[PDB]
């Protein structure tokens, strides 16, 4: 991603999920 | 299929829209190779830069490169949840 390995405690994004 | 992505619907957007369109349409772009860990591959993706995406998407060296990477730094969290 930048230099080798990247961060996976990024969270994920957000969805138009609700119910 | 017909109608592909585009920046200029991020372009024409708040800087919220962006990761949910966007993430929206990557996250079953990513299910391609990796159905099962199709949500954090694109989670991960999603952070470092949308814009960057828009760039990368449009290259198999950059897909398969960034989907790759993304499952593999997963291998430290869980693959499955079966460990």
């Amino acid at each position: 991603a930048f230099s080798r390995q990247l961060n996976v405690n990024a969270k994920p994004f957000v969805p138009n999920v609700h119910a | 299929g017909q109608e592909p992505l585009t920046a200029s619907m991020l372009a024409s957007a708040p800087p919220q829209e962006q990761k949910q369109m966007l993430g929206e349409r990557l996250f079953p772009l990513i299910q391609a190779m990796h159905p099962t860990l199709a949500g954090k591959i694109t989670g991960m993706l999603l952070e470092i830069d949308n814009s960057e995406l828009l760039h990368m998407l449009e290259s198999p060296e950059s897909l398969r490169s960034k989907v790759d990477e993304a499952v593999a730094v997963l291998q430290a969290h869980q693959a499955k949840e079966a460990a």
